[PDB]
């Protein structure tokens, strides 16, 4: 038809644009609060591994 | 004077320092460690274990049951985050059965393998 | 998947249940503590 339809699409795109950029920060901060997670576990895993060697041996 | 006392759970450290005794509810009765105990590995009861620091200071953190491990310059609890037992043990493993819930089960063969493989694998290539 | 990086995720397989002077004072007899930290430390790999 003509330019109306037209600059109805690229506010739509750009909008969804606006939260994908966004959503990149949140996936990167709740990376992080996983890998802080992953280091507090290891203490406890590796003391039963020390654990079980002795006690079988 | 003190020893190196580490609570620690499968999840994250419950605390960590310097404690002159430790008075935990082993499975074959209560236990008063202090500095220089003897070589000790323990099954713990759900329960209360409490910490003295020096001076004077007294943890008491709750603990749902775990393992006591003990040499004369270190002592490690390994503690656990949910009270086992043979109900909830075997409760747990029955409901990720009936969680499983599959009308038809199949076979296995699955040959569909290269078709489904390769179609995501140049779909996935596109997007990037 | 294991984090071999920020831009690198890698699939894996790893395996579960097939894994100096003094001794210890065993509470418990060391067979029945043997049996319940193989547990603990299998269902830690998997939570890890």
């Amino acid at each position: 038809a003509g330019a109306k339809e037209i600059r109805s699409k690229i506010a739509s795109i750009k909008s969804t644009q606006k939260i994908t950029n966004a959503m990149e920060k949140v996936a990167v901060s709740k990376m992080r609060k996983a890998q802080m997670r992953m280091a507090a576990g290891r203490p406890y895993a590796e003391r039963i591994r020390q654990v079980i060697g002795h006690l079988a041996n | 004077i003190t020893v190196h006392c580490d609570i620690v759970s499968a999840e994250a450290e419950i605390f960590s320092g310097l404690v002159e005794m430790v008075i935990a509810h082993g499975a074959l009765g209560d236990l008063g460690i202090a500095p220089g105990h003897a070589p000790l590995i323990t099954d713990l009861k759900p329960g209360p274990i409490r910490l003295v620091k020096q001076g004077g200071e007294q943890e008491v953190y709750y603990i749902s049951g775990g393992f006591l491990e003990v040499q004369p310059n270190m002592v490690k609890v390994l503690a656990d985050t949910v009270v086992r037992a043979g109900d909830l043990d075997e409760a747990a493993a029955q409901e990720a059965l009936k969680a499983a819930e599959k009308a038809l089960q199949g076979k296995g063969a699955e040959f569909d393998y290269s078709a489904a493989a390769a179609r995501l694998a140049e779909a996935a290539a596109q997007l990037r | 998947n294991k984090f071999v990086n920020t831009m690198t995720q890698k699939p894996t397989v790893e395996q579960l249940i097939p894994l100096h002077h003094w001794d210890y004072l065993y509470e418990p007899d060391a067979k029945s503590l043997l049996d319940g930290l193989l547990v603990r430390y299998v269902e830690s790999q998997v939570y890890q």
